[PDB]
């Protein structure tokens, strides 16, 4: 294994090397927005963020020792919360707004357009609020959004101590990025439980998301893709 | 057997 | 401008230590059945409920909070709070959740309750990923602190937040107690809030389960209990 | 207007 044989700023520009490109939307700002037309835009992008996600955690440094079926159970778990750490990540400088795709920026008020969006909307924003007061660098969110893949379907299954053996080589890389920028071991440690107690409110947002995309399938109006739908499967909401 | 199966074995 | 800042990492433990829950009792027993195990249970939440209030008072930093910042906190946190208690005093039963001393039940009873046993799973797990971490109580504390104002922070400030660094000192200041490399202190810190994800997760199962025992309408629930569970939608 | 109020000012 060459992932616990990684040096902090080898891990760093792995995981930036293989960061997912922006993706763009079908959005036609002829068409008037509905309820079917921005949520089906959005199911859209998500189906093909999730192509683009799933080759990347192959080359997230210890995902590929895993076995089949482990790899299989944590993109389940944790393929939401991804998409969106990512979602808060490239709107972090458009407050109040967010950025699906480079076409697509929504406020709140367009959320409110879909019923039951805008609760998971202002979750978001509040997470992008919350980044840009901390500032976060994109070297620490590449770091995050790899400890969610392998953090959040780790107690839902040997193995699970690689998982952690993994999950602590990110923890000393983002102290070593701390530490780089000037940051005092106090201010380190502050920054780093920071960060990862928001994880805890990505994971809310997720269940939040998970349960409303429950029920889009269930009322049956917008158009869900099979692979879509065997993510939202993999949950079995009732 | 499902499609994220098949997805991360090409 | 108020107290909690100015105590040492001694002080906060001390206080977290002295603030804590006792623990209560189950009523004593006849085999269960849906109705029974979930009448014991519901009955038991909403007397640690009352005890988490008067100890959600007694956590630092949380009397100065606007009598509305403090319903938000544990309106979201409530059954987190539940949980990692819960999951703390089962530490020492292996395959077993202890509700109470005379309530110690295991997964083959979860399955008295239809959609109880994986939330009966993933308390499990929770449970013994404490006990191979050895969780100490004073980590416990803190852990429990730190769910409570932070749950609730994103869906309002700057106190909460100054309060949260307070008890991240203090875990520091726990693990260098213990012998803890440098390495091994923020490695450990971050074992243990990435914990908190799990039982944010188990806590959003738990509520939706709630609901549906709710929509039932067979298990008795208090006033309390229904009001803190409407709190979520 | 709710019960957590009166426990919490209690
Ligand atoms: C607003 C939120 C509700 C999540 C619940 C939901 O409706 C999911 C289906 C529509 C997908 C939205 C979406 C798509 C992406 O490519 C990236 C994302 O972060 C999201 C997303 O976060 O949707
Ligand atoms: C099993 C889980 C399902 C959570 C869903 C649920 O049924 C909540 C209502 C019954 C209360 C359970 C309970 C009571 C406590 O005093 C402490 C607890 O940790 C729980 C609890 O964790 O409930």
């Amino acid at each position: 294994s060459l992932a616990l044989s990684l040096t902090a700023d080898q891990m760093v520009s792995a995981l930036l090397d293989a960061e997912p490109p922006i993706l763009y939307s079908e959005y036609d700002p002829t068409r008037p927005f509905s309820e079917a037309s921005m949520m089906g835009l959005l199911t859209n992008l998500a189906d093909r963020e999730l192509v683009h996600m799933i080759n990347w955690a192959k080359r997230v440094p210890g995902f590929v020792d895993l076995t089949l079926h482990d790899q299989v159970h944590l993109l389940e778990c944790a393929w939401l919360e991804i998409l969106m750490i990512g979602l808060v990540w490239r709107s972090m400088e458009h407050p109040g707004k967010l950025l699906f795709a480079p076409n697509l920026l929504l406020d709140r008020n367009q959320g409110k357009c879909v019923e039951g969006m805008v609760e998971i909307f202002d979750m978001l924003l509040a997470t992008s609020s919350r980044f840009r007061m901390m500032n976060l660098q994109g070297e620490e969110f590449v770091c995050l959004k790899s400890i969610i893949l392998l953090n959040s379907g780790v107690y839902t299954f040997e193995e699970k101590d690689h998982i952690h053996r993994v999950l602590d080589k990110i923890t000393d890389t983002l102290i070593h990025l701390m530490a780089k920028a000037g940051l005092t071991l106090q201010q380190q440690h502050q920054r780093l439980a920071q960060l990862l107690l928001i994880l805890s409110h990505i994971r809310h947002m997720s269940n939040k998301g998970m349960e409303h995309l429950y029920s889009m399938k269930c009322k049956n109006v917008v158009p869900l893709s099979d692979l879509l739908l065997e993510m939202l499967d993999a949950h079995r909401l009732h | 057997h499902k499609i994220l199966h098949r997805l991360l074995q090409d």
